[PDB]
This record gives C-alpha cells, structure tokens and sequence, in this order.
C-alpha cells in the first residue's frame, strides 16, 4: 500500500506524453497529466480525438 | 414482417420505447431504439495489449 | 455537437411557452423541474458583457 | 458486517457568497452520490416550503400587457422584479402589501409599507424605476406561504373570473433554492477505486442559507422515511 | 473566445461545453429507428417516368 | 445461438469438424462429458458387428489462438439419434448451430 | 393548511404473486414525492440488498474445474455455473457448509443437499448435474455465505487465506438476491384529498428475502445516508 501512496505522490504534476501513430502533425504527441485508473485501458480526452 | 412479428409480441411497432434514466429516474425525452444485437469478442483484449 | 444542437433549437408550441424568466437559473429550474421544455419560446432577462 | 455501509468522513463547504454554497461529501458507497444528489436536488426543487409574491394590483394597470406612463419598465419587468422579491413572513399565512411612491429615481423593496409580521431581504432591490415628479405608483402585492413554483398559467381559469380589474398573476416562487446542480466524481478510501464522492452547489435567495436549505430537504426526507425505518 | 478572453477562460469554456453536450444528448434520448428513414412518396413515380 | 440468423448456421456448424456428428442412427446407450456411446439402429448395422458407436469428446484443448476447443454433449440418455445429427456441439456452437 | 406539514406514507398493501415476484404498495405520497422515493429505493435495493450465495466447492476426485467426472454429463465448469445459482437462504449464520452426496442415475438437484435447520432451499427442483451410471457416485461440499453485491473470485483471493487446498474451488459471488424493480406512481384518491399518490413497487428475486424486510432495510441505509446531511455543519 505504501507503494501506492508513493505512486501517487510521483505522478501529481508530472506530465506524460500520449503519442498515436501515425504522427502526421505535432499534434499527434501531446502532454497529460496523469490521472492513476484501474483497468488496462488509456482514458483519452474527447476533445483531442480529432 | 417484422412489424407484425413485433405486433403478435404486444410490442411497439416501430422498434422504440420509452427508457428511463437509472441515475435519476427521468424519462428520456424521445422513444429509443431498444432491441437485441449479436456482439462478438474479438481476439484484441486489453490484457494482451498492456 | 448533437446535444448542443438538441438543446438550442426551438419548437412551435411546447410546455411552457410565453413565460417571462428572471433569469437563466429560473429555466434551469423550470427545466429539471419538468415544468417547462428545452425547445420553449420564452422571454429571458439576461445580463451580458462586453 | 453486511449492514454496514460508508458514512462520509469528509465533509468541505465553500461559501463562495452568502447566498451560493458547494458542499463536497466523501466517500459514498457507490452510486449513493447520484441516489442522495437526485432525491436532495428534487426535494429542493419541487417542495421546500417558503414564501413569494403570487399576485399583483396597480391602479393604472388593467391587464399584463397594459402601459402604464412614468414607469420606466412594462408591467411585464415589474412582475418581473416582483418575482425577485424573497420575503419571508413570520406566523402568518398569506399577507398583503402595498407599495406607494413618486419621485424621480429607483423604487425599490425599502419603499413597501412595512409589516411587524414580514421581512425584506434585500432593500436594495429594484422594483422599477419612476422617471417624472409627476409621476405616482400604488400598487398592491400579495405573499403566500407555498412550496416549490407554481406557474400563473396553472392557475389561469375561469372558475376563478371573479379576479376584478388588474389582478395581475405573478408565478410564486415559494422555494427559496435558485439553483441545485450536484456532480459525482470518483474517491477511493485504501485503494478501493469504486466509490462517490458529492459536489453539491446550491444557490438561494437570502431566506435561508444554502447549508440550511440541504438540512431542512435532509429533514423532510428523513421524516418520509420514518414508517419504514426499522431502527434507531 | 479565444480571440476575446484568451487561453484560459478558452479552456473553461470548452471542458464545460463538451459536459453539456454530452449531458444533454444523454437526456435528448437521441436514437435511430427504421422509421426515421423517410422515403418519398413521389419516389416509385419519379423512377417509372425515368 | 443467435436470434436473428440466416440459416446458415447449421452448415458452418455441422461441416466444420468442431461437433460430433452421428455416422449412424439408433439410440444413445451411455451419455457422460467425455464419451458418447450410440447403440446403432438393427436396419443400419452391418452383419458381423457390434452395432455400437462410441464418440469420444475432445475436452479443453488448446486452439492455434490459445482459445479453449470443448466439445459438450447435446443428448441425454435413451434419446432417438439419426444419421447427420449433432451429438456434442464443439467451440462457438448451440445445438448444431454456429454461436459465435 | 399546514403547508409545512407532509403526510407521511405508510406500507398499506403487499401483494405476492408468486415466490419470487411481489408488489409493495406504499401510500399516501404527496405531490412529487412519489418519484423521489421510487427511484432512490430502486437503487438502494438493487445495490445494497444483503443475500447469501455459494463460494467455494471442493468435490472427490476434482482437481480444477477444467476437467469431468466419469458419470456425470456436465462438466465441473458447468456444475459450479449452476451452483452459481442456488437460493439458500440462512437464518442465523453469515457462513455454512452444505453437503451434497448422490448415486444412481438421474438428475441431482437441490432437494439432495444434506439440509441444517438452519438452512432454507428455496427453489429443490434446482438442477446442480445429472449422472448416467448405476455405479457413478457425487460427493460435493458447498460453502455459502452471506454478503452484499457482486465478489467475483478473482477479487476474493485478496483475502488471502494461506495454502487453499488443490481441490478447493472457487465461485463467482453475486450475493444480490433482487433481480428485477419497477415502481409506478398512481393517484391515491385517499382522505378525501386529490392530490395524493400511491407508490407501487414489484419487485423480482430469488425468493431469499422478506419483500417487507427488503423495503424497510433500504429505507434504513438512506435513513443512515441522510443522516449525515441533517447534521451538517
């Protein structure tokens, strides 16, 4: 559990970079901040689909 | 066909019903489109792409 | 889009119409409250800026 | 225990006025936060009780779309701001108010005759506006004891044609809520994701203060429940 | 709003724009039957005079 | 097995190998998870024969795609069986026909 | 007059058509209150509703759940699916053990379970496998215990208890015992009075739980949620 926490505390203003292929424009890499979810799945922003 | 079929069903003919919203109990404002579908699991689960 | 769409077009007659709001809080009101329609023709005091 | 359930431990208020409130509750068992934000939103809504103008007379005015000369606003504004009106009546069940005034400037709530048994919010709120020394207003408003709104449409029939000239309907906003709105969002207590956690913002007229409004839609609540409540 | 207020409120505005859209469509009820699909009358009689 | 189908389903079910198709008609005499044994019809047997068919289930094998191939028995004990029916249903089939 | 005073409803009427399907009629409701209380019970009572149900399964001679049982004609997957489905209904334990030993051919079903007093079946017709040999024999031990919502297995191992035998085999848990709510709002023409409602709600189970016990227990936990609004600061 404490790894956890730790986790939590590491990733609070640290962004990360969403990248999807192909990367036609500069908009194709971008930087979140990282909200921890469960589950397997990336959770993408509906706005920055197009 | 599928009208009578839905009609000796004493279901409604065109195929929409009224929901209701389970998060507050309020009528969604039109009739939906609310029936069965065949869906598949396509091989390209989460856990192998992780 | 499609929700905007739905909530910013008007119908001829609706549940409600003619009223006079106080304010964009009132239809808020009058809306949840099932009182009057999204698509009702109504005179609205609105404050804007500029 | 299989009876057991999460009661919130944090609790935040921010009074961005005195009038506006956001009250944030975690960590709820999940899907209680839409069940608790939808009861309170529609108690408060639809059957707080309270008190509002409901009708209105003036001597110039025959019918809503009547002109009237040295008023600045149409009768409809008028009924407007009279709408605006929170007052709050002590005892009392249904009072009449009168409001007479000429002079060039705003008309606004201190002019209404006063009452031992009624009390104005706001003084500084504008009734309308009167543009000429030569200009009077009298009018005659009536403040019933009801809950939630009442449209004038409703209440618009013939049955009741024995309104003499004038008698103005205004809709009765008896509940003192101007806006409920609540979000849920996620929390999680010792990494157990599933949970809820209430934002509730809450906008009232002056009457009563929004943490006050949530107690008293908890209260009534509370009471309908109490036949069938099996324990303490 | 962008060439009005800036980036921020900019911001704002879309993140709340997407929440009212998506919370509307949810309440519009917005479903496709087989009877929106309106076919003209004049159709059978436009093709037997082509 | 899927509400709304074609009708094809049967013909993908029962020509792919996946089930256990009877090769002779007669009445199922042992029916478990595993084994199938069909006493086979006195009008179907050949002279000189034990008259019986013993199928054997394929249970929980690994597939080309690591999916699981299991074959389930569709009949019960004393039921009439012909020529061409389905006995067990394999991977992806409801009473012969095609679930996918 | 009275503004401020609401009527209060009471539960006036429970009608139950069968086992698992029953109506409860609440009554009198004022105006509005009627969908207020409809929807939140509804949810209460398909989220919070306490129930039993089968969890672990240790038969002779099973390893895993992915093999069979000479003599048996479903597999020990589909045996443990249908177990997944017993209705037991405990009276004074939150866990129990129930035993299970049958020969000959013929379904095995739930009126075979070897029976505390303790321990209610609701439904016996219940079909757990069927055998098909005179000399095929089921001895199986099935633990039920009481919870609330759904423990699927994979979640359970979290409870870490140490060195679980090879043979001891464990089932999804969907304790819930409601299946279907519904609520409607009618006018209550009650006390000389018009603009009164009544509340009917039918509900579908298991037939594990009291419909009247179901209600009541769900106006508690919303009872015991809005505490914490009326006390607020």
């Amino acid at each position: 559990a404490v790894v956890w926490d730790i986790l939590d505390e590491v990733i609070r203003e640290h962004p990360v970079l969403l990248n999807r292929a192909p990367t036609l424009h500069r908009l194709g890499i971008q930087a979140f901040e990282p909200v921890l979810i469960e589950g397997k799945a990336i959770q993408l922003h509906p706005l920055v689909c197009a | 066909e599928i009208k009578e079929l839905l009609k000796l069903g004493d279901l409604p003919t065109s195929g929409q019903i009224r929901l209701y919203d389970g998060r507050t109990g309020e009528q969604f404002e039109r009739p939906v489109t609310v029936g069965y579908m065949y869906m598949l699991k396509l091989n390209h689960l989460v856990d192998d792409k992780m | 889009v499609l929700g905007l769409y739905y909530m910013t077009r008007d119908c001829v007659n609706a549940k409600g119409e003619g009223m006079v709001l106080t304010g964009p809080k009132e239809a808020e009101r009058l809306y949840r409250s099932g009182l009057a329609s999204l698509h009702a023709r109504v005179k609205v005091r609105i404050t804007e800026y500029e | 225990s299989v009876t057991e359930f999460l009661k919130p431990r944090l609790v935040d208020i921010e009074q961005v006025s005195s009038t506006h409130a956001k009250v944030t509750l975690e960590p709820l068992e999940r899907g209680f936060g839409h069940t608790l934000g939808n009861a309170l939103r529609r108690i408060l809504l639809s059957s707080m009780p309270g008190c509002a103008v409901t009708e209105v007379e003036i001597d110039g005015v025959l019918h809503e779309y009547s002109t009237k000369e040295g008023v600045q606003e149409d009768i409809l504004e008028i009924l407007l701001n009279l709408k605006g009106l929170a007052v709050r009546v002590q005892g009392k069940d249904e009072v009449i108010l009168t409001l007479n005034k000429s002079g060039i400037g705003p008309v606004t709530a201190a002019d209404i005759t006063h009452d031992g048994d009624v009390e104005i919010v706001k003084p500084q709120h504008v009734i309308c506006h009167l543009t000429d020394e030569n200009a009077s207003i009298s009018m005659r408003i009536k403040v019933q004891r009801g809950r939630g709104y009442v449209p004038a449409s409703t209440r618009i029939h013939s049955e009741e044609d024995e309104r003499p000239i004038g008698r103005l309907l205004v809709d009765a906003c008896y509940s003192p809520v101007e806006r409920i709105a609540y979000n849920v969002e996620a929390a999680r207590v010792e990494q157990r994701t599933d949970l809820d956690k209430l934002v509730i913002e809450m906008e009232t007229n002056g009457t009563i203060d929004p943490e006050e409004a949530i107690r008293r839609a908890a209260t009534i609540l509370a009471e309908q429940l109490e036949a069938f409540v099996d324990l303490r | 709003c962008y060439r009005i207020l800036g980036l921020k409120p900019t911001v704002i505005f879309a993140d709340q724009i997407m929440y009212t859209g998506f919370a509307y469509a949810a309440r519009s009820g917005a479903s496709v039957g087989i009877d929106d699909m309106v076919i003209p009358e004049k159709k059978h009689e436009i093709i037997s005079e082509a | 097995k899927p509400l709304v189908g074609t009708g094809m389903e049967r013909a993908v079910a029962v020509d792919s190998g996946v089930t256990a198709v009877a090769k002779r008609g007669g009445v199922v005499q042992y029916v478990d998870a595993s084994r199938i044994v069909i006493k086979v019809n006195e009008d179907e047997m050949y002279p000189g024969e034990a008259g019986i068919d013993i199928y054997n289930l394929t249970k929980y094998t690994r597939s080309n795609q690591n999916t699981c191939i299991n074959q389930m028995p569709c009949v019960s004990l004393g039921e009439p069986v012909e020529r061409g029916d389905v006995l067990a249903d394999g991977p992806s089939t409801d009473l012969g026909e095609l679930a996918l």
